[PDB]
RNA sequence: UCUAAGGGUCGGACGAUCAACUUAGAACUGGUACGGACAAGGGGAAUCUGACUGUCUAAUUAAAACAUAGCAUUGCGAUGGUCAGAAAGUGAUGUUGACGCAAU
RNA sequence: GCUUGUGACGGCCCGUGAAAAUCCACAGGAAGGAAUAGUUUUCAUGCCAGGUCGUACUGAUAACCGCAGCAGGUCUCCAAG
RNA sequence: GAUGGGGAAGCUCCGUUUCAAAGGCCUGAUUUUAUGCAGGCCACCAUCGAAAGGGAAUCCGGUUAAGAUUCCGGAACCUGGAUAUGGAUUCUUCACGGUAACGUAACUGAAUGUGGAGACGUCGGCGCGAGCCCUGGGAGGAGUUAUCUUUUCUUCUUAAC
């Protein structure tokens, strides 16, 4: 349902209580030139929505992967 | 004639105020570059007091007589001038251009004309303007 | 060329069995039954459409927040804003010129 | 032979009021201290058409003397009224139109509409698009007033017996052909099961005493006596004349 | 097989760009045919009769019969007219009121 | 363009073209409310529960009614070049 | 179509707010108690009667020999009931802003009153949406290929919320 954009309010869902799991995606996506990049997007589901996140620097996103409750099951690809 | 005055009174007709009872303050006939129009710098009362019966209390009849003022630019059509006329000397000074813009500033202002119009009440120097005009 | 059917028993074209066409992820034509439209909540003293006011079927506005259905003016859905204006107006003027209808009448007493 | 077609109406059924589509039933106000001693005012919020019956209803409102809320009634709107309009009601009222007064309170010349029979019966006499009743005179040996009913007949009713200034509303609607079946069709499916109507001269005789045949013809006076007992009253009732006249005038 | 006429958008009497089909005309051509199948009014002059549209004898009669609008007559002001019921604190018209209801 | 939905208009009437459940809102101001602390669930989020009966298929030149697998009858939606 | 009633020898007929003593909603008192009561307003008022009228809320994919808006997977919404955390509000107690139309993430509100939505005909042209129809480029697969055709056919989809 919902999409968040906050990195920082994301990070906050991520723990929150109710959000026993979590997925990553991977998409081989392609910008508005045209050259094939890594778009990822960050699923958590909560109680009654799922909250999807989304990092089209490939960069931040392999970073966050290690930001992640490590008491969360991500569910990866 | 040329009414607009210092200390008139004036009926809100207009907007969210609508219905309610304020004196002018500053009468900037003129038009101001934001309000290029005729306008008036005005203060009212947003919550009026309540009634008062024998039957009433001592810090009850303190409470239903508190009285929630305002402030407000408010252009000259959408003001009903009254014939009525009140005092302006103890607020004069704290609603001006000044106080707009900067919250607290119009906040300061309130915390005055609450005061001032509490006491008006109180010892009923001026009355009608203490009603709340019914429709 | 692809062709559908209702998605529920009743089979005529009644006013609660309004339809509609999408086209699915599956790549397949399906019907939807679409629900009746709503109106526009109207002015109580001159009928017109409520400025502001959200326009939900009636039982909807039970799942709405109150910001969705009122304004910030006395009457705030009921009346229309001219008519809160002409209101205040009319109040004023005739209460003043009651003190007047009444004055006056004590004035023409002491001629007497 | 047969129950006929007139008898039959009696038993309702196929034949009752078509009302589903009627705003409410048209009334005076019920009769109160305030109109039996002064006046009491209400605004007409709207006019409005009511199946069945050319003649527009006024839906006019006004306050509970004895409780905090409005009361709308339903009056016969009367030519010149018009939403917005304050209406007076009750001995004191003022001589405009639109307003009820007690006939006794009224000149004479004054025209009214919607009269009462008995005070306080909230109405019955000239209703239908167009009528009114004349106030001739007054006496007061026992506060009675005498009229002038719109079918010519004069008639003495109480001067408390209320009506409302002016005449109904609705024009001369009768002033235009119906032109076609059709425009009957609709008008009398608004009203009830009184049309088209058979001729009992096209019926046999178990119909109709017009009824037998060979040639179409009635073969005895169309013109029943009063008293004749119900099967046979068909045609002329109790006619104290018959034929083509050029009339001009009623009862004076 | 040609000719001409009929729009849009964007840059200041033109200029660029996009997009439709329809209409009138002309030449050419054939075993003179071409709304090529399909589709698709026969017409006119009168007499009787009912004005019209509508209706009915399901299964021998659709009519010139019934209806109809229009015209006219009759009864009735409610303690009423007309009609219903064995009777009734009963009922139709009537959520009515003569520009109405009822009966021809 | 076709089918549908819908809007702002316009024509028509001696026809002017249901009702109730139900939901909201305003007017009203009863009353309850803080400073070492309360008000508030028409804002976000979170917990629990949602019973009973129907639910196959035919719907017609063979699943209905006409003694029948009868050339009759029997209400509707979708609709390509 | 029951009921106070009125007819009828009676099977029953009439009548439905009707010539009737026709209820029940809040909550204080009381904290012997969750409870009898003290407030009090409002009520010409059985019920049955629509699988096409009115009406709280669900969608797409997948699945069977035979069921599917009902199962599965995923994503929602409504209603009744509980409730806590956050946020909002207040020493000017029950929010600010905007000239105004009005804005909003909220912003106490009993009785009583009043207003709105439920809620409404039919025909016509005109505007707009959806699905469909026709169609260019390209990425695929099918077809025809003595001769011709950068060709013929076909896939290119997006639900409730």
């Amino acid at each position: 349902a919902r999409e968040i954009t906050d990195i920082k309010q994301f990070l906050e869902l991520t723990r929150r209580a109710d959000v026993k799991t979590a997925t990553v995606k991977i998409n081989k996506k392609l910008n508005k030139a045209g050259k094939p990049f890594r778009q990822t997007k960050f699923k958590v589901r909560g109680s009654s929505s799922l909250y999807t996140l989304v990092i089209n620097d490939a960069g931040k996103a392999k970073k966050l992967i290690q930001s992640l409750p490590p008491t969360l099951k991500v569910n990866r690809l | 004639a040329k009414f607009l005055k210092a200390g008139k009174v004036a009926v809100v007709v207009r907007g969210r105020y609508a219905g309610k009872k304020v004196v002018i303050v500053k009468p900037h006939d003129e038009g101001s570059k934001s309000h290029p129009f005729g306008h008036a710098l005005v203060a009212g009362i947003e919550r009026y007091p309540l009634k008062v019966t024998k039957k009433h209390g001592a810090k009850k009849v303190a409470k239903r007589t508190k009285i929630k003022p305002f402030i407000k630019v408010v252009n000259y059509n959408h003001l009903l001038p009254t014939r009525y006329t009140l005092d302006v000397e103890a607020f004069k000074s704290v609603v001006s251009t000044e106080t707009f813009e900067q919250p607290s500033q119009r906040e300061e202002a309130k915390k005055v004309v609450k005061k001032a119009f509490e006491e008006r009440h109180q010892a009923g120097k001026n009355q009608w303007f203490f009603s709340k005009l019914r429709f | 060329a692809q062709r559908v059917t209702f998605r529920r028993r009743n089979p005529y074209n009644t006013r609660s069995n309004k339809i509609k066409v999408v086209k699915t992820p599956g790549g397949i034509l399906r019907a939807q039954h679409v629900k009746k439209l709503a109106t526009r909540p109207k002015c109580g003293d001159c009928g017109s459409a409520l400025q502001g006011i959200s326009t939900l079927r009636p039982r909807q506005y039970a799942t709405v927040s109150k910001t969705h259905k009122t304004v910030s003016r006395a009457y705030g859905g009921s009346r229309c804003a001219n008519c809160v204006k002409e209101r205040i107006i009319r109040a004023f003027l005739i209460e003043e010129q009651k003190i007047v209808k009444k004055v006056v009448k004590e004035q023409t007493e002491a001629a007497k | 032979g047969r129950v006929i077609r007139n008898q039959r109406k009696g038993a309702g059924s196929i034949f009752t009021s078509h009302t589903r589509l009627r705003q409410g039933a048209a009334k005076l106000r019920t009769l109160d201290y305030a109109e039996r001693h002064g006046y009491i005012r209400g605004i007409v919020k709207q006019i409005v058409h009511d199946s069945g019956r050319g003649a527009p209803l006024a839906k006019v409102v006004f306050r509970d003397p004895y409780k905090y809320r409005l009361r709308e009634e339903i009056f016969i709107a009367n030519e010149g009224v018009h939403t917005g309009q304050f209406i007076y009601a009750g001995k004191k009222a003022s001589l405009n139109v639109g307003n009820v007064l007690p006939l006794g309170s009224v000149p004479e010349g004054t025209i009214v509409s919607n009269v009462e029979e008995k005070p306080g019966d909230r109405g019955a006499l000239a209703r239908a698009s167009g009528n009114y009743v004349i106030i001739i005179g007054h006496n007061p040996d026992e506060n009675k007033t005498r009229v002038r009913l719109p079918s010519g007949a004069k008639k003495v009713i109480s001067s408390d017996a209320r009506g409302v200034i002016g005449v109904i509303a609705g024009g001369g609607r009768v002033d235009k052909p119906l032109l076609k079946a059709g425009r009957a069709f609709h008008k009398y499916r608004l009203k009830r099961n009184s049309w088209p109507k058979t001729r009992g001269v096209a019926m046999n005789p178990v119909d109709h005493p017009h009824g037998g045949g060979n040639h179409q013809h009635i073969g005895k006076a169309s013109t029943i006596s009063r008293g004749a007992v119900s099967g046979q009253k068909a045609g002329l009732i109790a006619a104290r004349r018959t034929g083509l006249l050029r009339g001009s005038q009623k009862t004076q």
